[PDB]
């Protein structure tokens, strides 16, 4: 019995995420962020993009 | 009857937000005119 799990890696709103719990968001400080599995480090600020 | 496709048949190639940039993509689109 074989099941192949095909993954569409992220390009649209995510709906199937692992058991990792979310945290609160802190703005205007240098942080190590992880948004829907996309990781990086930087300062998160409000924006006027749409 | 036939007509001229007047600047039509272009779609957003992906779901990534881009602005103030010219992005080149190759895929199946309807050619202009
Ligand atoms: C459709 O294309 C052919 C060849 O390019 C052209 O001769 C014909 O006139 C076109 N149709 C119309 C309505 O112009």
């Amino acid at each position: 019995r074989v099941v192949v799990l095909s993954f569409e890696l992220l390009h649209a709103p995510a709906t199937v995420c692992g058991p990792k719990k979310s945290t609160n968001l802190v703005k205007n400080k240098c942080v190590n962020f992880n948004f829907n599995g996309l990781t990086g480090t930087g300062v998160l600020t409000e924006s006027n993009k749409k | 009857a036939y007509t001229n496709s007047f600047t039509r048949g272009v779609y957003y190639p992906d779901k990534v937000f881009r602005s103030s940039v010219l992005h080149s993509t190759q895929d199946l689109f309807l050619p202009f005119f």
